[PDB]
């Protein structure tokens, strides 16, 4: 239940794209 | 164009009805139809002043108020089933919710939320929450809606039909929709007699009723209350009531019959049905005034009568008309059979011919006209065949004659006895062996099912699932059962309670899924069943057995009706199935079979 | 005490009113009560009952039917210092 | 159609950024799916039932 | 004037039943 | 709901969504607030998932 | 109603017969 896209049921929202991130 | 109906809101007339009804003396129920009535009257003369023609008339609201006399609408095709599936889907309540079932299970009163019998008090307690305190409908428009109804359920329209249904439900309140509801399965419960809603409205609106079978012409005619009819008679193309028979004294019939010779004739098992002839114009009307002529046919040119029968008309008949029975004759055995077979019309009354009107005519010059009127042909047209007596021998052994031959009773009519619509018994009698007591064979069996009543006898039972028992083998008691028939009449209210509470504990609810080993079913299922071992042997005073494809055993009874739930008798004495075999080919069918001796 | 019995019968009030909504009628009459107001019955109490309530009379009342809360307050004061 | 600060979207055309930008993702992801807008409170009515 | 304005809006015999209980203590 | 019911298509997911900013659309008469909370119940049992 | 019998409801319980009581 948590984290489900509100825009297409059933599916997890999705991470945006981070690239790349040095640490 | 205008109409008071339109005018006049819904609401006062849901609010007029609701008054008379919560009324309990008949007095409060008159004075509130005798304001509502001179209100309109008030507002119909106020409005039309320079106006000629005018066709406005208390139609609007008579017709809602006797839903069922309404004739010129055709069926809803709606009853409480299908009104609450229509409500159900139109609302987007849950299928299997609470409502729902409550809505579909009307009759159970297990949900014990007020009424358990009344749909319409359920459908009200259903709609509180979800419709509006007032309306803003006039009778114009629901008869609109209702009109509209009707031709799209003649009209092959669900979908119009669904929407006029949902505008009338977003368009009212739930009093309001509690008394379409009510119209539209046409029991008001009101509580006042029909007669005297006629005599409020109008002295003589009884009998003009009778006449015409029109309520349209009634209110239009009989408007003004000062202003009556001078006469009132059967007219052309105008449905009447027909005239029925009493119940006959078997050792009276002198008495009712004034010491004169009278005829009697064989009953006959048909359709009653009145016949108008004008020209090459034909109209079929039923025993309630409904249209038959799109069966029968209006002209020669199409039909199944008409067509075949016109040949058999004289050629100095241009306008007659004719009352007789309709049945369905056999050519390959040459005879009718019961309720390659071709329509049959056996005639024997004449109201009218030419000009003149035979009503007020005595039954000897009906008959002679009706005899010299055309030439019958046998099959499509034929004049029923009257026997003088004067002793009641002759009426005994004509009732015998009618036993052995396997016929439904025969029918005693008065020749100074004249023509009155609407009269149970002025002159015709009818005797059956259902009514002579000891002729018939009294059936004696179990009870294995019951079902939740309606209407008065909301929570309790109404009517019963009876089942005959098998053959079992010697020294052992019958654990089988086949279904026979349905019993719901012959049983008093007390009784009915007593034996309902006799057996309250011991009903047990009916599952199809899994139906009962000891009981079994044809295509009726019992809503509640009963294990054998623990019944009554109930008493029915059937008429007849027909084949029947709903019961296991395969036949059923006509007219079934309790005589006595006998307690001397025990659950293991009821018939056998060989015993019904047996009874079934006495004499093919009829149980009559006894001849009167005194 | 009297502020969360006032705050008790509220909430029992609009259960009241909750079930009227719904749609359903007492068996009974007699049990109907009007809604309650705590001004109307701090007012109605005051005007009538507060003659008798506040007689203190001979301190009978007072040890009749205010020691237990008297203990537990002392109690309460001691233990905090 | 009032905004507690200045230069701040309004409410109703926040919700219209947020409808149009549902519509944009469900045509780039799954255009087979059902799209429906209904506005409440005006003063013209368009219902199946005339409301 | 519209609608509003033309609508508005000891014989018998006593009966006597005797209950007595039947417990113990009675 | 009407809506809902006008599709003839297989939903796997019937929603609606409300963009508002009145907490109280309903204060000063409370026969439209049972009327809407029946409404929005009936529509719960029915299947759908409001937001 | 006051005084109601309790035998014959709708009539007054008639008092029982004193006769003669002479006064002081
Ligand atoms: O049982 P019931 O009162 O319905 O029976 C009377 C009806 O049956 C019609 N009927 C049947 N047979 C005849 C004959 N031979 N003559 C006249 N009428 C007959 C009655 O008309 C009535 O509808």
């Amino acid at each position: 239940c948590p984290g489900e896209s509100l825009i297409n049921p059933g599916f997890k929202s999705k991470k945006p794209a981070g690239g790349v991130d040095f640490d | 164009s205008q109409t008071v109906a339109s005018h006049v809101p819904f609401a006062d007339l849901c609010s007029t009805l609701e008054r008379i009804q919560k009324s309990k003396g008949r007095a409060e129920k008159i004075r509130h139809f005798r304001e509502f009535l001179d209100s309109w009257r008030k507002f119909h003369d106020a409005l039309h002043k320079n106006h000629k023609d005018v066709t406005d008339s208390f139609y609007p609201a008579m017709r809602l108020i006797l839903p069922q006399l309404e004739r010129e609408r055709m069926a809803y095709g709606i009853k409480e089933t299908m009104l609450a599936k229509l409500y159900i889907e139109l609302l987007n309540l849950p299928r299997d919710g609470k409502d729902a079932l409550k809505l579909l299970n009307y009759r159970t009163p297990t949900g014990t939320h007020g009424d358990a019998g009344d749909f319409a008090m359920i459908a009200y307690f259903v709609l509180k929450p979800r419709c509006l305190q007032k309306g803003s409908l006039t009778i114009q428009q629901v008869n609109d809606l209702l009109d509209s109804i009707a031709s799209n359920n003649s009209a092959k329209r669900k979908d119009l039909i669904k929407k006029s249904l949902l505008q009338l439900i977003t368009q009212s309140s739930a009093l309001e929709q509690k008394w379409l509801i009510r119209m539209i399965i046409k029991d008001l419960k009101l509580g006042v007699s029909q007669q005297t809603i006629f005599s409020v409205f109008h002295n003589d609106a009884a009998e003009l009723h009778n006449v015409t079978t029109d309520l349209e012409k009634v209110c239009r005619q009989l408007h003004d209350p000062s202003v009556g009819l001078s006469d009132i008679s059967i007219t052309l193309f105008s449905a009447f009531k027909p005239m029925l028979a009493a119940i006959a004294d078997i050792e009276h019939i002198e008495k009712d019959m004034k010491h004169q010779s009278f005829y009697i004739e064989t009953k006959l098992d048909g359709e009653r049905m009145q016949m108008h002839k004008d020209g090459d114009v034909y109209k079929y009307f039923s025993r309630n005034g409904y249209n038959y002529t799109d069966q029968f046919g209006a002209s020669p040119t199409e039909g199944s009568l008409t067509p075949f029968i016109h040949n058999a008309f004289k050629a100095d008949i241009q306008i007659c008309i004719l009352d007789g029975e309709m049945m369905a004759y056999n050519p390959n055995t040459q005879t009718f059979m019961q309720k390659d077979l071709q329509t049959c019309y056996c005639v024997f009354d004449v109201l009218m011919v030419n000009n003149k009107k035979l009503g007020h005519e005595t039954l000897r010059k009906r008959y002679e006209i009706l005899s010299s009127i055309f030439t019958p042909i046998p099959g499509r047209i034929e004049i029923v065949q009257k026997t003088q007596a004067h002793t009641k021998n002759e009426v005994i052994d004509a009732l015998n004659e009618a036993i052995d031959k396997r016929e439904e009773g025969i029918m005693v009519k008065q020749p100074l006895s004249i023509y009155k619509p609407d009269k149970r018994g002025e002159g015709w009698l009818k005797i059956k062996p259902e009514y002579v007591s000891g002729l018939m064979d009294e059936l004696d069996i179990l009870i294995v099912g019951g079902y939740w009543g309606k209407g008065s006898r909301g929570g309790m039972m109404s009517h019963f699932l009876c089942a005959v028992a098998e053959k079992p083998p010697p020294g052992e008691k019958p654990s089988v059962f086949h279904t026979l028939s349905r019993v719901g009449s012959g049983c008093t209210m007390k009784e009915l309670y007593d034996l309902g509470l006799k057996l309250a504990k011991y009903w047990k609810p009916f599952h199809r899924k899994a139906p009962p080993s000891s009981i079994l079913c044809g295509t009726e299922k019992p809503e509640v069943y009963i294990e054998p071992c623990n019944s009554v042997i109930v008493q029915i005073k059937a008429a007849e057995i027909v084949p029947s494809d709903m019961y296991k055993t395969g036949c059923t009874l006509r007219f079934p009706r309790i005589e006595k739930i006998r307690d001397d008798k025990e659950w293991h004495e009821c018939m056998t199935l060989d015993d019904l075999e047996q009874l079934r080919g006495k004499a093919s069918g009829k149980l009559a079979s006894k001849h009167l001796y005194i | 005490q009297v502020r969360e019995l006032a705050t008790l019968l509220h909430m029992k009030d609009l259960e009241i009113q909750d079930y009227q909504e719904s749609g359903a009628t007492l068996i009974r009459d007699r049990l109907k009560t009007e809604p309650f107001e705590e001004n109307s019955f701090l007012e109605q109490f005051m005007i009538e009952k507060l003659p008798e309530a506040c007689s203190i009379g001979d301190g009978k009342p007072f040890v009749m039917n205010l020691q237990d809360l008297y203990m537990a307050v002392t109690t309460q004061e001691v233990q905090v210092g | 159609f009032e905004s507690q600060s200045e230069d701040e979207l309004t409410p109703f055309d926040m919700s219209i950024q947020c409808i149009q930008s549902v519509y944009i993702s469900k045509i780039i992801s799954s255009d087979r799916d059902l799209l429906a807008v209904v506005f409440y409170g005006t003063e013209k009515d368009k219902n199946s039932v005339n409301f | 004037s519209g609608w509003e304005s033309y609508y508005k809006t000891y014989s018998g015999r006593d009966s006597l039943i005797f209950l007595v209980d039947a417990s113990k203590a009675m | 709901a009407n809506l809902f019911s006008d599709v003839q298509f297989k939903m796997s997911h019937k929603r609606i969504m409300l963009f508002t900013n009145e907490d109280n659309p309903h204060g000063n008469d409370s026969a439209k607030a049972s009327r809407a909370r029946t409404k929005a119940g009936d529509l719960r049992d029915t299947g759908i998932f409001l937001d």
